[PDB]
């Protein structure tokens, strides 16, 4: 049996562990991430297990640095994981070198971290997918989503999860590069709504955050009332 | 004998009763995966890679596609197969590149780049713990006596110089086009190098390009530092290619 | 000074078709004489010897350390050591410690085990080695021992003529010594034969 | 085949189910708390006449105030006295006190799932132990039984069996314990039920009893005293 | 099968068989109940006597003065990982003189076991916790388990039959943050109360409380000390 | 943390068949030859020359250890670049404590208990080469052959991968012990003929010889003029 | 190095490796021990003979200590492992105590290393079992027996190697005060139980005695001999 | 990784080291070598399998090797193999007579190296070493001796001996033509020859096929000689004349 571990080839090669961990992910609710004129803004369908959970828990957003956020899908132990070697990564850079690192650098950087799980039978794949997102004025916006295999790109728009190609097909009706993200999370939320399957699994929670020149290259959790209005705005949309 | 199997000789880096590693074949299977083709030339004055760029989406920021790689100021690389074992075997180049400048007092030599790469990939074909990775790497570069060069190394810890060469899914297609292009060439030479690596390319896979859907690297002896070709600089060449 | 503590003298001289080497016998610790049959020349091979000078312990714990690394190379090799290679082994063995030494400098004296050709070398105490063809001189009374040799050593001596001034050279030079002498050995390697002399001498 | 650290389907180590199988092979033993001391029981199961009786020893000293007795693969148990040994003169050395009997048995078990084949050191425990322990002894609570076995849990009794016959010896237990009882009368109960599981006929060198009480340090019985009970029975 | 071993094999379903092994260990120890209110946090455990002459099954465990937790599934591991989280208070406290804040706790418990889910030959921990506890954010109810994912609560069961606490936490939670503390543990009691066969009750024997809050240090009640918390559930 | 366990055991006939099935791979390679004469040593070699595309210098496969020793291979390629690097390795280490260049026997000894070793240590298969080794010590030539087991052997003359049994053979009915190194690079090209199929030209074939001056590889225009008679 | 857990429970709580470590000392030879009043005796089978053999160098009674010498049934590789680990502790114990080993500490000692490998990782057992005698400082004559598991106890008299429970039920019988009153007739005793089993008479057993404060006698094939006709003319009668 | 790893130090059910056992047929298969102890000297006697007429002949043997002044041995197997474990050797006999400024005695030389062997059995789950050898030496205590190791890291002492090839046949004529106390080494080469001569069935005997290493004392000093062609030749000669005189 030629699928038990990152270390085996299949004969036509592949890596079927590598494939596993991916359908991990596939498994996962679904999160994007737009790019736009002025910042990147994220959105996760936080499925909701139980209504003991807080609002809140289970946060598939994380800041890794100051000026970087993180959104997650899959196996959540695992991406908890990836974002303390990211927030690890990050803190180095500036010790060594003296400034904020890069987010290209960045993700390639944790990117050949996931990488180096997939060769081995001592160690499994990641099960997880990740986008990272930043802006400062000198940079601009940047989006970079990771896979389980470690291969790393930049986006104007992307998704993972579940109902990832639903999700494509609504953030390539966007002109995204001539928009502004106080526009565009109101356009993340209706994406999100639009790809719930609210018959198969019920409620959720829309998780919201953003980076741009309205936080002064800061990532940051999108305001209560803001969220709520793109809620709102998503929710009658459908109609 | 003839694709005879014992123990666990499927599994990992261990002999098969013919004398085969199943397991360095599935990773030269693994190099088609991606679905690209590459091509490399060597003439006189330059050396060239010209790789096929495939941007399906719509939402890829398309500049940060590519499979071109600087590994020094004058050593470029392509990278055919899995990608991130690709970029894992770039940052190993650059890597052993820096170390012998600062151990050595001189740039590496392409040569013994592409050997040194080779002697690493030998190693996952020996050591049953790790499988090999499923990435070819092509390298070009100006030697200060040799002139241009390219070199190739692949996942069996093989490697060798080349008057041109190719990776990927029509790799023995484009090792045709180009053979029977240097019989007819006085002195076994090619000249025109980035007209024949990208009409190689394009026979092969039977496309015609846009400027945006290939990426072109060269180095010269006149400026051996590698360079990419811009949109414009490609279209160029393709505009000159139709006008005859 | 370390090298003074148990006091002694070493030398090799070359002749025609032969060598020397000679020691003192005394070993003592500083002023006090424990005995006068020490041995400081040893075999290593059949017309190959090293003779140490230095401090006692280290003479010994040098020549049994080379004498396992010699022990190997002929068994593992074809054939008997060289003793331009002997030098080499010797001078590796001290410079392994190069930072915290034993305290001996080596004399070679032997002939090649295939040509007979006559050879004599020194090291320091890390291992620099030093060829000649005429003399070379190790301990307490190196400089007694350059008068002696530089004023007696002439080219070309038949093995008689090389006893008589090796013999002549270690005497005179260690009665000048008050922690060298109480007997003499001399060793005349010949491509046929090994003759060993111990030499009537002071035992003050 | 598979690893030393593998759960079943029902969330359970293998290895330590398999090796709380292994307790099932043990000789059976018995421990008894009342307000009076604790006592501690053993059948010794001979195997030859030419066997010494003495050098089968099944009850330990652990401290002056604890015992302990065993029953499984005997082998495994050198280490986990060894430990309890040394932890409880490692307390006295630094706080210049008894060691509870609870605190024993927690240091003890804290062992009990410390094996592994690829994180550990160049040798640790390659697969768990084969054993069961009562430990018995006075501290400032009283009289205290406790029971561990080889997944690490540990729990107070008042009166416990361990081993071949202990579903048996276990019920007759609940018939006869009370809170009140006194020390002799759990002496006697303890050796009448070892008597009832026995496959041989018990006398005064196939059984050891020790006991611990709050006058008296940990006391194996002599031959003797063996016989003086035996007579009742 | 081939794949249910090694908690290094992923499934051809994306899944990792080792790990949802583990989590039956928790399945079935017996049922406990986390709860909070807008200042206290209060846990409340079942514990199992292996016969009529044994003590019941210790549930509940002090961490530090503002923490303490439940356990279920192997008590082994539940000690392990009781003695890092213990560890990790000290530290913060020899090096920030302060509390260490509940999420951070947890967090460092997320990555802790995470590690052995990722390494051939290593296993998940085979427990779950309900740990209670009180810090600047006020009182916090979050569940650990052996996948190493975690979950803060607005209250929480788990163990077996712990389907029925759920349920009832549901029915009442828009009532735990308004309530004072003798109500609060009349709720978790409750809740417990519902895993248990129709035959059985809650008794002095078999019941386990830890409460922390604004006013109190985690506090752990036993025998007869939870007396008082029984008698009017009238 | 790697694997500790040996790859290659016994089996119930007492074979070692993961060393046996290294030799099917050396017996699969590219024919090599090697002649002692009696004032030198020839090595030679096909250079399975595939397309013209290929730059015949670019790489070898005829490699100098010292300056008077060299070597050659059948098998897997990849796996000779290692043992060229430890014999290399192995040569200087020998020269820096007895300031004498390595005798041929020494360093073929030394090399072969390195292949020994990927035999029988933990997580790692055998070499799937043979070395072909030649030097000049003693005012004499040496060559030996090294396989797959570590096992080593002391030649007149051999022939190695492809079509071997043939090309020993060949060698037995016309290398005699009196021949000199000029005949001999003939007679090693001639058992290469034998063989090959294609038609030789100085960019296929690699020559080394070895003698009192010291080892090289023949140059392209050498090669040349030894096929103008062949 | 090489951590594989090689002893593991199985289903029903067995250690594997630890019964076929139990099936080797099962095939090796005889070896029996008595301990008398105020001496101990241990002897072997044969094994196969052989003329060419150097006898000297075969022998499977050992002296660990002055006043403690064993004898083992099982791998003899394995054994001669085990024996001088046993000889090294003596000194360690003698260096840091000044006492020479009781023969208790030392089997104890045997013991506890056996048991450890069957609980380590990237190790067999040992394919031994070991019967240990001596005299303790109070002049107490001791016979102890280890197996693979690390198992030990004090024996009266036993027998361990192939064919094991037949001699022991011969020593279980014919073991009385009357047997050990006199040295020669705790020896005799011993040769009974041999040639029992022993092929063909003998000939082929070892033998070796210790006699309190006194050391380690062996006996030479004329003065065992002596003993095998003064018991053959005896069972006639 | 546990699916990879052959095991090769884990008992069978029937008490066996199967690789121990695998290794032994390894040996059952290579060179037969003998050793014949005498009052005035022992010898090794063995078949060459370096035989193809164009070898080279470069060293003095091809499986006798000299191990220190008073020793020597030869060995059946696996030749890598064997060469690992007389470097070893000759490692240990220098090691302790650095340590005690004598010759390591015969007994403790092979003890030392069967302890070797012995723990590649037990731990470490790599293959053991696929060798037997037969050590022939002096020593002060004990005089003239002559030993047998194994893969189990099993040695023990002999008058007379074989591994490899024939081993069985080759003890069985031993058993009966070897006089206890009263062989010399010129009757033990006459014994040899005799042995190998029948041992070798694939074909007719001959010096270019055998090889023969004498150990004996002249002058207090141990002399360790690989017998040259000629002697062997003159040898293989007697013992031919010999059997033209076996019936009348
Ligand atoms: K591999
Ligand atoms: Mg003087
Ligand atoms: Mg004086």
């Amino acid at each position: 049996g030629y699928d038990l571990s990152a270390s085996t080839f299949s004969p036509d090669g592949r890596v079927f562990q590598v494939e596993y961990a991916m359908k991990a992910v596939e498994n996962s609710s679904t999160a994007i991430g737009i790019r736009c004129k002025d910042g990147v803004v994220f959105g996760v369908e936080k499925l909701v297990l139980s209504k003991l959970y807080e609002e809140g828990s289970n946060k598939r957003l994380f800041n890794v640095d100051r000026h970087v956020g993180m959104a997650v899908a899959g196996l959540l132990a695992d991406a908890r994981s990836l974002a303390d070697i990211a927030r690890e990564e990050a803190s180095n850079f500036r010790s060594n070198f003296g400034y904020n690192i890069p987010l290209k650098h960045l993700a390639d950087r944790v990117a050949m971290y996931v990488h180096a799980y997939t060769l081995y039978s001592a160690v499994r794949p990641f099960g997880c997918s990740f986008m990272l997102g930043s802006y400062s004025v000198n940079d601009g916006a940047q989006l970079y989503m990771i896979d389980p295999s470690g291969v790393s790109y930049g986006y104007w728009g992307c998704a993972i999860g579940k109902a990832r190609q639903a999700a494509k097909t609504e953030i390539e009706k966007l002109q995204m590069k001539e928009m502004t993200c106080r526009d565009i999370v109101k356009e993340v939320a209706k994406i999100i709504y639009i790809v719930h399957d609210e018959v198969k699994d019920k409620a959720f929670e829309l998780e919201l955050s953003w980076v741009g020149e309205l936080t002064n290259g800061r990532h940051e959790i999108v305001p209560k009332d803001i969220r709520e209005e793109a809620e709102k705005y998503a929710k009658e949309s459908l109609k | 004998s003839r694709g005879s199997s014992a123990g666990f000789d499927r599994h990992i880096t261990i002999f098969s009763p013919e004398g085969r590693l199943y397991q360095v074949e599935y990773a030269f299977k693994a190099i088609n995966q991606g679905g690209l083709t590459s091509v490399a030339v060597r003439g006189k004055d330059c050396a060239v890679i010209v790789t096929q760029k495939k941007v399906p989406d719509k939402l890829l920021d398309s500049s940060t596609v590519t499979h071109l790689f600087k590994i020094t100021e004058n050593i470029g690389c392509v990278m055919t197969g899995m990608t991130a074992d690709s970029r894992s075997q770039v940052q190993r180049a650059r890597y052993e590149a820096a170390n012998w400048k600062y151990k050595y007092g001189y740039e590496i030599p392409v040569d013994m780049l592409c050997k040194r790469i080779a002697d690493i990939s030998q190693v996952y074909t020996q050591n049953a713990e790790m499988r090999p990775l499923g990435c070819c790497m092509i390298l070009i570069g100006i030697d200060e006596e040799q002139g241009p060069q390219v070199y190739k190394c692949d996942p069996a810890g093989y490697y060798c110089g080349f008057k041109a060469t190719a990776a990927g899914v029509k790799q023995t297609e484009s090792t045709s086009f180009l053979e029977k292009k240097v019989k007819k060439k006085f002195d076994w030479t090619f000249e025109q190098t980035v007209e024949t690596a990208i009409t190689c390319l394009s026979t092969v896979l039977s496309i015609d390009f846009k400027p945006s859907e290939i990426e072109v690297g060269v180095v010269t002896v006149e400026n051996p530092k590698f360079r990419i070709l811009t949109e414009a600089e490609i279209d160029a060449h393709l505009v000159a290619l139709a006008e005859r | 000074s370390i090298m003074s503590y148990n006091g002694g003298a070493v030398m090799a001289m070359k002749g025609k078709n032969c060598v020397a080497i000679a020691a003192d016998r005394r070993f003592g610790i500083q002023a006090q004489m424990v005995t006068t049959d020490f041995q400081k020349i040893f075999p290593m091979g059949d017309r190959l010897y090293i003779g140490l000078a230095g401090l006692a312990t280290d003479v010994q714990t040098v020549a049994q350390r080379l004498k396992f690394r010699l022990n190997l190379y002929e068994l593992k090799e074809g054939r008997q050591i060289k003793p331009y290679t002997l030098m080499s082994m010797v001078a590796n063995l001290l410079y392994e410690k190069r930072f915290g030494p034993y305290y001996t400098e080596p004399v070679i004296a032997g002939l090649d085990p295939k040509t007979f050709k006559p050879f004599i070398c020194s090291l320091d105490l890390i291992g620099c080695p030093m060829v000649t063809d005429d003399f070379v001189v190790s301990g307490t009374c190196a400089e007694q021992m350059y008068g002696m040799c530089e004023s007696l050593w002439e080219p070309n001596m038949d093995p008689d003529h090389l006893f008589e001034t090796i013999s002549q050279a270690m005497l005179n030079a260690v009665d000048r010594d008050a922690v060298s002498g109480m007997g003499v050995i001399v060793h005349i390697i010949e491509k046929d034969k090994i003759t060993t002399r111990t030499l009537k001498a002071r035992m003050d | 085949d598979r690893g030393v650290n593998t759960f079943s389907p029902e969330g359970r180590l293998f290895q330590v189910e398999y090796a709380i199988e292994a307790i099932k092979l043990g000789s059976t033993a018995i421990g008894i708390q009342t307000s009076e001391g604790v006592c501690l029981a053993v059948e010794k199961r001979i195997t030859s006449p030419l066997m010494e009786p003495s050098s089968i020893e099944k009850i330990v000293e652990i401290d002056a105030h604890i015992g302990c007795a065993m029953s499984g693969l005997i082998a495994d148990a050198k280490t986990l006295i060894d430990k309890a040994r040394v932890e409880t003169q490692n307390h006295w050395f630094t706080y210049n006190e008894t060691m509870t009997v609870e605190s024993v048995t927690q240091a003890v078990s804290n062992l009990a799932l410390q094996f592994g084949e690829e994180d550990a050191d160049p040798g640790a425990m390659s697969r768990p132990f084969g054993v069961a322990l009562l430990f018995g002894g006075v501290d400032e609570k009283g009289p205290q039984l406790f029971h561990m076995d080889p997944s690490g849990t540990f729990v107070q009794c008042d009166a416990r069996a361990i081993g071949s016959a202990s579903e048996g010896a276990q019920s007759s237990l609940q018939e006869v314990y009370h809170k009140s009882m006194t020390l002799k009368e759990a002496i006697k109960s303890s050796l009448i039920i070892l008597k009832q599981v026995m496959e041989e006929k018990l006398n005064a060198t196939n059984i050891e009893l020790a006991t611990v009480q709050p006058g008296q340090n940990f006391h194996m019985f002599t031959k003797e005293e063996l016989e003086e009970v035996i007579k009742d029975i | 099968n081939q794949y249910d071993n090694d908690v290094t094999v992923w499934s051809p379903q994306g899944r990792i068989h080792q790990i949802e092994y583990a989590m039956e260990a928790v399945k079935q120890g017996s049922a406990t109940v986390g709860l909070k209110s807008k200042t206290h946090a209060v846990l409340v455990a079942l514990k199992r006597a292996q016969s009529e002459l044994a003590a019941h099954q210790k549930k509940i465990l002090h961490v530090d003065n503002h923490i303490g937790i439940s356990i279920a599934g192997l008590t082994a591991d539940a000690r392990l990982l009781c003695n890092f989280m213990r560890q990790e208070c000290l530290d913060s406290r020899f090096v920030f003189d302060r509390p260490l804040p509940v999420s951070r706790l947890v967090s460092l418990i997320g990555s802790k076991t995470q590690i052995p889910t990722q390494r051939y030959g290593r296993r998940p921990y085979g427990v779950g916790l309900l740990i209670a506890g009180y810090d600047d954010m006020g009182p916090h109810i979050f569940q650990t388990c052996p996948s190493a994912n975690y979950f803060d609560c607005r209250a929480m069961s788990i163990g077996a039959r712990s389907q029925s606490a759920r349920t009832y936490l549901e029915r009442h939670m828009s009532e735990f943050m308004e309530c004072n503390l003798n109500e609060l543990v009349k709720h978790g009691l409750r809740a417990l109360r519902e895993t248990l066969p129709a035959e059985q009750d809650l008794t002095t024997k078999n019941v386990s409380i830890g409460i922390v809050g604004k006013d109190l240090e985690f506090t752990i009640y036993d025998d007869d000390d939870v007396s008082p918390f029984l008698e009017g559930l009238e | 943390r790697g694997y500790s366990f040996s790859l290659t055991t016994f089996s119930p006939s007492g074979k070692l068949v993961q060393i046996e099935y290294a030799l099917a791979a050396v017996a699969g390679g590219a024919p090599s030859v090697g002649i002692k004469a009696a004032n030198g040593v020839v090595l030679a070699t096909e250079k399975k020359q595939k397309s013209i595309l290929y730059d015949e210098r670019s790489v070898h496969k005829v490699e100098p250890i010292t300056k008077h020793i060299g070597l050659v291979y059948s098998g897997m390629g990849p796996d000779y670049r290692v043992l060229v690097h430890r014999a290399r390795k192995l040569a200087q280490q020998y020269y820096l404590v007895y300031q004498e260049p390595i005798p041929t026997a020494q360093l073929v000894q030394r090399v072969a208990s390195v292949m020994q070793e990927y035999t029988q240590s933990g997580g790692v298969r055998p070499f799937g080469v043979s070395l072909l080794i030649c030097g000049w010590n003693e005012g004499r030539p040496y060559l030996f052959q090294s396989d797959p087991s570590g096992a080593y052997f002391a030649w007149k003359a051999t022939a190695m991968g492809k079509n071997y049994v043939n090309g020993k053979t060949f060698l037995e009915k016309r290398y005699n012990e009196d021949l000199e190194l000029e005949d001999a690079i003939h007679t090693a090209i001639l058992t290469l003929k034998e063989s090959f199929e294609g038609q030789m030209t100085e960019d296929n074939i690699e020559v080394g010889i070895c003698n009192e001056a010291g080892f090289r590889r023949l140059t392209p225009t050498e090669v040349k003029d030894y096929l103008a008679a062949i | 190095s090489y951590d594989r857990a090689i002893t593991v429970f199985s289903p029903d709580g067995h250690l594997f490796q630890v019964e076929y470590a139990q099936e080797a000392v099962k095939k090796g030879s005889t070896a029996v021990g008595v301990r008398g009043r105020d001496i101990v005796v241990l002897g072997v089978e044969k094994k196969s003979v052989a003329k060419l053999q150097d006898e000297r160098t075969v022998r499977k009674i050992c002296a660990l200590d002055d006043n403690v010498c064993m004898a083992f049934a099982g791998l003899t590789a394995d054994a001669r492992i085990v024996i001088n680990r046993a000889r090294v502790e003596c000194q360690s114990h003698r260096l840091t105590v000044e006492d020479p080993v009781t023969v208790e500490y030392i089997t104890r000692y045997i013991a506890s290393l056996k048991q450890r490998y069957t609980q380590s990782n990237g190790r067999r057992p040992f394919g031994i079992s070991a019967l240990i005698v001596g005299f303790d400082f109070d002049g107490t004559p001791r016979l102890y027996q280890t197996d693979p598991s690390g198992t030990y106890h004090a024996w009266k008299a036993n027998a361990i190697g192939r064919g094991a429970k037949s001699v022991r039920e011969f020593l279980e019988k014919n073991y009385t005060d009357e047997a050990i009153e006199t040295d020669d007739l705790t020896i005799k005793l011993v040769i009974k139980a041999l040639l029992e089993v022993v092929q063909s008479g003998g000939k082929n057993i070892e033998l070796a005695v210790m006699r309190r404060d006194q050391s380690l006698k062996i006996l030479n094939p004329e003065e065992i001999e002596k003993y095998v006709a003064e018991i053959e003319k005896e069972k006639e009668e | 990784s546990r699916r990879y790893d052959s095991r090769t130090t884990i008992f069978s059910p029937e008490g066996r080291l199967y690789q121990v056992e695998y290794a032994m047929e390894a040996i059952g298969h290579a060179g037969t070598c003998l050793g014949i102890l005498a009052n005035d000297g022992v010898l090794l006697a063995a078949e060459r399998r370096n035989i193809h007429k164009l070898l080279d002949e470069v060293f003095f043997s091809e499986k006798i090797y000299k191990l220190n002044e008073d020793m020597a041995c030869s060995v059946a197997g696996i030749t890598s193999d064997a060469n690992v474990l007389t470097n070893e050797l000759r490692l240990i006999a220098q090691r302790y007579l650095l340590q005690y400024q004598e010759p390591i005695p015969c007994e403790q030389l092979v003890t030392a190296l069967c302890d070797i062997k012995q723990a590649y059995t037990q731990f470490g789950g790599k293959r053991p070493f696929g060798v037997s050898l037969l050590y022939i030496g002096w020593d002060k205590h004990y005089g003239f001796q002559l030993y047998q190791s194994d893969p189990s890291g099993n040695y023990g002492g002999w008058k007379a001996t074989c591994i490899g090839n024939n081993s069985a046949a080759a003890v069985s004529m031993l058993k009966q033509d070897y006089k206890e106390g009263e062989m010399t080494l010129k009757s033990a080469l006459a014994l040899a020859i005799k042995v190998l001569n029948k041992t070798m069935d694939v074909s007719k005997l001959s010096a270019e096929k055998v090889e023969i290493a004498t150990l004996t004392r002249e002058n207090g000093k141990t002399v360790i000689r690989v017998l040259k062609q000629k002697e062997v030749e003159q040898l293989i000669k007697k013992h031919e004349e010999e059997e033209a005189k076996a019936e009348r």
